[PDB]
């Protein structure tokens, strides 16, 4: 297996705080400790991790739709997943992030229409939905300072 | 994918099996070569023997022929099949452009980019290439992903535009039947598509309301544009549509009241005259015979291309659209049906050689619709008043001054009014929306040669040796010193594309357009001693003045003009009435004392040659303060055959518009240039790092990347880029924003996601 | 005097062979006698003392003690070269080898020198006996080496180049205000009239009329030009005078109702009130008193270098030469004095109403009376315009009288133009013409407004015109035409200023934008100019306050300009109150209903770049006027200022282009046609080329000041003044042979004559 | 004491002189029939015997006389004899080409004609001016039509006269 070379390089203390965060999506009737193969993402994210759709579905092992939906996983599946994905360090600069945003800049001035970033958002990349959005938007005239919300965004 | 477009997709790039056919098929590089062919002025051919300088070789159709070394041409391996710009070509000569050209247009794909130019075959064919899914598809699309088209040219003129902060032009070139109506029209709808994700309505239907009064078909086109246009579309500073502005040039006047053997009048005559706004003869007293109504008839009077009836509904629509009135739309229909009226008007000798009228029915529809009184028009007409010093007397006229008076007063109608229907379609595309850019489009009548070529074809074909230097200068000349000024290393190329002798010829003082407007200031001139003063000042000095080449049974000309297109002989008969264009002052008056408003407007109100060699300056400085976008439009064969090349016919084109040349200053140069500034602003992307001095920056960022760093060079206050750079760094760029935008979203969807177990966390099962 | 049928002007024009020879054999020594820089005098002739070490120390002629280095050191030209007519002959050149040969000419009160093919010509300020009849006919046909320099051999030039080249020529007359711009192009003129000789005597009065009407003091010009002008002298083929036409270009409307501390309005308004014809006075209903009308009297009213009374007779005379009719003349005159009226027009706040109403009726009822116009309707329209009517506060009202009384001049200026136009066209045929350009020069003032920016943008463009010609056109000639030669970069090129001001995104192009807002301000204009400029165009900088306050400051090529943006938004939009205008139409008086039967930037852009094109298809001749101080000085320089102009000029790098190019060019034809007199025996009577090699190489000339194109032969001009000395002398020879052959004929004839008496 | 017209060597045969003794002989205005000419008559002989010298050849081979010498000073035929054999020795009396490339010069047109006022002008103030009634003699007839010579004709028509 690809999950059993992987080392486990967590201390037991962290170990612990991971499978009490993890008791929060679990949604089995007898509490069972398990989570869908859909809410992995989400779980990895609530444990400070920023993983991309693609490296998800890469530690998962290319699941199909019905796997995401209704294959259940375990704390112990889930841990050498975790270590995986924070191995990753190539997240993305601060001036990446402003360079990226600052395309969209028609004028001069650090400003970008709150329409044009919710469209971008939603349209290009791996799309956000809708939902997504509304949620992670909710602007000043209608528009967003770029530079803040970069730092608002790797704050959060 | 190439699922964007839809239909279009074959039509625009080859499939997938056909670039694996390319990419494995077998070639010799030594044995496919090129051979000269004196009917096909090259073949592709096999080396049979290989050695002593001469080789052997196997023609495609097959023939054996023995040609020289220094005549046999490199065929391009299969790689570079149906290539889409051909400056990227291994060997670059005549047979491989011209075959590349061919294969493409085989496959129905008549756009093909010439380094930072653009060519286009006429298919004679409607190809599913020019919808609203098309223009969709190429929004934003800066090659590798778009296919050559004319949405592209348009696309990137756009593009150019906002980055340099500059206007620009798309400068349309060809022969008469060519394509430049075709291809101006959809550049403006492109933009007006765009527009609408009303004034981009309005803007489409300016074309067909003028195409009805100043298009018509000759021996070389169904749809021959005789006038010029300029059309400017406006847009914000960033980038929004604003508003358009329409500029027309000398519209061929003696086309109203006079048509040569394979041609006809302009095309509203005969869309009024189809009957399928039976109201229209009833309001205008005409019947539905062109054989009627003399000024019209003289030459054909049906074209199988054209439905008469189904295009004067799309020009009574399209002055709907562009807001015209029903009193604007009548006054306009009546003064067409008062022309056809006034070409009727018969006269007769008196013994005395004085006219008088013959009848007086058509005279009396004629002033009823121009709101005149037919006794003062036919006796305007046949006594015109003449000052002597106290008292106004009368001249006399005979029958063929009345003829000719009544032809010229008719041509200054119809050509005013035109003027009118230009000005009242500016007055609706003017918004009073902010603009702050241009991008402007020209659409000149092309060059041609008939049986019969006069000053109306001086003065077109004029034009066309003006654009065409146009072209040579920005290309050849303009470019070579861009690089001087910004200190680059350059050796200067002479690429022999000069025609200053020629336009010397005809618009300097001595010239042909000076003999003839100094004729015109002498009362007892003629045009045999116009012809003599030509003769006198450039038979043996002037290389493009010729002798004529007369053929028994064709008509006759006095001279030869050696134009960039090639040799056309002229007729100077009635040049100098054709250039001071006088008028009946008597009739002109009737017409200022009119009850029709639209008439007496008209003429409220110094050579045509002046004129137009004014407007002609006008228009090179307005494309000068521009950055020029070429479409170089070719006529495949003489038949309107679709998907048929006539090889010579293509060649003469490639050539006398300096294709090869044009390729070649692209390869060799930098035809792509940034200032430092908007370098940083464009490139820090690529690696931020490199960027934490805007020269400085520039020389860090790109010596950090993995490209061929001969490929760009450090100028004064610009980058300079090879052919090949901007697309690599432009496909660099696209890739590094999609992998940046995709990293926004995975720290978005971590930000979502903590903010939802911090709710959970909060105690919320 | 010796070779001089130039009279009493000969001193002025060239000097004597004895002092020639003073200059030839004085005092100096090519090692000691130098150039050195001077903190006040730009540079200095000093005589070398010591030298060690790569220093020198040095005498200056104070003379002070100077310690400079090697590098700072400039030779001095040989006596040989004093007062040179043209410096492109010297064998030093630099900046004070250029500075003090003008100098020293103008010591002289040698006010022109060639510089290459280009003049440069000093403000004398002071009339010399150099421009009568007598020195237009001496110059008539004179080569350079025969002529001295003048504005009458750059004409007269100008001519020979149009018949010889078979083409259109422009002499474009550059200069800051009071340089000499306006009498250098009536000199022009002058030339061309007198040699003709009523076409000569109405070209030569259409300057007094325009004047007039167009022209007023201003701090640096007491006869300042307020209106740009194209004047075209049309020739016929064999070079007859056939015709002229003047393009007047963008009046300066607000002068007419507005003056600053130390200017005049327009010089009529002072003509007229001089009571010396005073039947103009009771005609126009007028005082004497300039104090009393409003619009005219802001400023200054009287200049101690015009005599107004004497200038209203020349006013009067030019136009009766032109041919103007006695309903013409008074209905000019009575607009105005019409307009003179309107200015003093009062108004006053309704009780309980922001609503203007007449303040009095007396000179409303003067103006209407002149206008033609019902004096009810004139003030019901002013503060009621209808739309059902507009409401006006006074502001509104006063702003809009003024609007009306600048575009009712201005239209009137325009009609004259074109009056003048129809007179001066005569309907005689023409192949050629002489276009002579008097732009309204660089000026800065201590408020600088929107018609400053216009003149010296203007300015600007001109300059650009010549480093163009000189330096870009040129250098790629030779490339076209396959001449051996490598690109030289002169640092002339002002494009980064042009397109701070005409191209999108400047700021032309902002101001015409902002015009299309409704709710646009003064103040939100000048944030644009700074968000779009500041930190990112070079030529665009903050305003150098101290005395009338400014809004940003202008790199401009003569030096910084602050400009002040207050109005800028109404003077670019120009609105007019249409309810008035309507009145104007409906007047008894048949000229103001004539007159009146999109913005200023675009019109002033659009005529520029019309103008820079009717330019492009002639060949151009530059004249460079230069002011020598700043008190209006007769004979006085100010080496700072002077040097200031020759540098932003380009006038060094305009003489090193000569120098080292070929200026001069001919087609093979056209050079077998003119030079084949020379050596007939090397062109026998096919192939043009091959003659002119074979022509050129059969002569005792430097072979290396020739060089072959593609179409034409390229020359040197001092190989140019050889050629031309040669085809004189041997036309002389050949004249010489066919009269002594002559003589033969005449005495065989006579001899025939004596012998059928006795032998025959 | 030498001469330059002694070392002057007479190649004429006896019959030549004998010819040019009788037509300086037609050249006598003396009062007594004496068959002598002025110095200043000396050019038209030289003429009326074929010869086509400039004015200032004529003063070099008379010795660069004086007005008084030309007007008053006698020749007998043998002091002019050698003066004409000298004349007779020039070769340079210029082409016709070289007559029309002079004429052309005042061509503005490039018409193969001359104005004949300008044609007038031009021999009477250049060159080794012609008097007006030289100009009006040589010009008559004459200007075509309109007012023209056709120069090369006229050069044509100076050289075979
Ligand atoms: C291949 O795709 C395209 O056509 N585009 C893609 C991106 N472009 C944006 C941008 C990139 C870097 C340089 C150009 N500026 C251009 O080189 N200057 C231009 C100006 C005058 C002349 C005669 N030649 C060159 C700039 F627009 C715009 C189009
Ligand atoms: C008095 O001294 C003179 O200045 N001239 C002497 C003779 N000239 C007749 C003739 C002779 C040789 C060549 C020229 N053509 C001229 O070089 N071309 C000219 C045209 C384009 C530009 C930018 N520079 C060069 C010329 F006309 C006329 C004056
Ligand atoms: N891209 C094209 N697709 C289809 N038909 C075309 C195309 N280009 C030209 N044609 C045909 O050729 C005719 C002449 O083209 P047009 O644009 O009027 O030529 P031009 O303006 O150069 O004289 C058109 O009316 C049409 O029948
Ligand atoms: N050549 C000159 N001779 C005499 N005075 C001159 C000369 N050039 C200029 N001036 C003086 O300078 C004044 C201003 O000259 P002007 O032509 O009006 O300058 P510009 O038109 O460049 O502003 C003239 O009124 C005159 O007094
Ligand atoms: O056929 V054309 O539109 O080129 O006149
Ligand atoms: O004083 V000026 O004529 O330059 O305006
Ligand atoms: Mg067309
Ligand atoms: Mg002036």
């Amino acid at each position: 297996f690809d999950p059993s070379k992987i080392k486990i390089e967590f201390t037991p203390e962290q170990i612990e705080e991971f499978k009490e965060a993890f008791t929060l999506f679990d949604r089995t009737p007898k509490c069972e400790m398990k989570i869908t193969y859909g809410q992995c993402g989400d779980v990895l994210r609530a444990l400070g991790q920023n993983p991309t759709q693609a490296e998800v579905l890469r530690v998962l092992g290319k699941p199909k739709q019905e796997e995401l939906n209704s294959k259940m996983m375990d704390f112990d599946t889930f841990l050498p997943m975790l270590q995986h994905i924070s191995k990753n360090k190539d997240t993305g600069t601060y001036e990446d992030f402003v360079e990226g945003l600052r395309v969209f800049d028609k004028e001069g001035n650090g400003t970008v229409m709150g329409a044009e970033l919710r469209h971008v958002l939603a349209t290009l990349g791996e799309k956000l939905t809708e939902d997504e959005v509304e949620k992670l938007m909710a602007e000043d005239n209608g528009c967003i300072n770029y530079e803040a919300f970069v730092k608002h965004i790797m704050a959060g | 994918e190439m699922a964007a477009f839809g239909e279009a997709a074959p039509y625009l790039r080859k499939s997938e099996k056909e670039r694996l056919e390319a990419q494995t098929r077998p070639f010799d590089l030594k044995k496919d070569v090129f051979v000269p062919d004196d009917k096909e002025e090259f073949v592709k051919a096999t080396i049979l023997s290989r050695e002593g300088g001469k080789v052997t070789a196997e023609t495609e159709h097959g023939k054996t022929v023995t040609v020289k070394e220094d005549q046999v041409l490199q065929q391009n391996p299969p790689k570079f099949d149906k290539i889409e710009d051909m400056a990227m070509l291994t060997f670059l000569h005549e047979p491989a452009v011209l075959y590349n050209l061919k294969e493409r247009y085989a496959s129905w794909m008549i756009y093909t980019y010439s380094g930072l130019f653009c060519v286009t075959i006429n298919p004679y064919k409607w190809l599913p290439v020019y919808n609203a899914e098309v223009v969709a598809a190429y929004r934003g699309k800066k090659r590798s992903e778009a296919p050559p088209h004319i949405f592209s040219i348009s696309d990137n003129a756009y593009q150019y535009m906002l980055t340099d902060r500059e206007n620009q032009s798309i400068l349309i070139t060809g022969e008469s039947g060519a394509g430049k109506t075709v291809n101006t029209k959809r550049v403006i709808q492109y933009f007006a598509v765009i527009a609408a994700i009303t004034l981009e309505d309005q803007i489409i239907q300016a074309n067909p309301a003028l195409e009805a009064f100043g298009n018509a078909k000759t021996v070389r086109n169904d749809n021959s544009s005789r006038f010029g246009k300029f059309i400017r579309i406006h847009f914000g500073a960033t980038g929004k549509l604003a508003s358009a502005d329409i500029e027309t040039y000398l519209l061929e006047k003696s086309r109203v009241i006079f048509q040569l053997k394979a041609e006809r009048d302009y095309h509203i005559f005969y869309q009024i005259l189809s009957n399928k706004k039976p109201e229209l003869l009833d309001m205008l007293l005409i019947t539905n015979n062109p054989y009627d109504y003399a000024f019209i008839s003289q030459g054909e009077t049906t074209v199988a291309s054209i439905d008469d009836a189904e295009e004067l509904m799309a020009t009574d629509n399209a002055f709907d659209v562009l807001g015209f009135t029903t009193e604007e739309k009548n006054s306009m229909y009546k003064l067409t049906g008062a022309i056809m009226h006034f070409g009727n008007m018969k006269f007769k000798l008196k013994r005395e050689e004085q006219a008088e009228p013959d009848g007086t029915e058509e005279a009396d529809k004629s002033a009823y619709l121009m709101g005149l009184n037919s006794a003062d028009l036919l006796k305007g007409l046949c006594h015109p008043r003449v000052k002597v010093g106290n008292e106004y007397v009368t001249k006399g006229q005979n029958v063929q001054q009345v003829v000719y008076a009544k032809g010229a007063l008719a041509k200054a109608v119809y050509e005013r009014m035109f003027n009118w229907m230009v000005t009242r379609i500016n007055a609706t595309l003017e918004t009073k929306q902010p603009r702050q850019y241009f991008i402007g489009v020209l659409d000149i009548a092309g060059f041609e040669i008939f049986d019969f070529n006069s000053f109306e074809q001086l003065c077109i074909n004029f034009t066309n040796e003006k654009l065409q230097q146009f072209f040579n200068h920005h290309m050849f000349v303009l470019e070579q010193e861009e690089y001087k000024k910004e200190g680059i290393e350059w050796e200067f190329i002479d690429f022999g594309m000069d025609l200053q002798a020629c336009i010397d010829l005809i618009e300097k003082p001595m010239g042909i357009m000076s003999i003839l407007e100094e004729e015109c200031m002498f009362p007892k001139a003629t045009d045999m001693t116009f012809k003599a003063k030509l003769f006198d000042n450039h038979l043996g000095k002037s290389s493009n003045f010729q002798k004529p080449r007369n053929i028994k049974g064709k008509p006759e000309a006095h001279f030869s003009l050696i134009h960039y297109a090639g040799t056309v002989d002229y007729n100077i008969i009635g040049w100098l009435q054709k250039n001071k264009d006088p008028l009946n002052e008597t009739v002109v008056d009737l017409y200022k004392k009119s009850s029709l408003k639209m008439l007496s407007s008209l003429f409220a109100n110094q050579t045509v040659s002046a004129l137009h060699r004014e407007n002609l300056n006008k228009l090179m400085t307005n494309l000068r303060s521009t950055h020029p976008h070429f479409v170089r439009c070719i006529i495949p064969n003489e038949t309107k055959s679709p998907g048929v090349i006539d090889n010579p016919l293509v060649m003469h084109q490639l050539r006398c518009n300096g294709v090869l040349e044009g390729i070649r200053i692209c390869r060799k140069g930098f035809p792509n240039r940034i200032l430092y500034g908007d370098f940083r602003q464009r490139y820090r992307i690529l690696n931020p790092a490199a960027i934490p001095d805007s020269r400085k920056g520039a020389e860090k960022l790109l010596g950090s990347l993995d490209i061929d760093h001969n490929q760009y060079k450090f100028g004064h206050t610009k980058v300079f880029f090879k052919a090949g750079l901007l697309g690599l760094l432009e496909e660099m760029r696209d890739e590094r924003l999609s992998r940046i935008i995709t990293r926004i979203q995975a720290q978005s969807r971590g930000v979502l996601s903590r903010m939802e177990f911090k709710k959970l966390l909060e105690r919320r099962d």
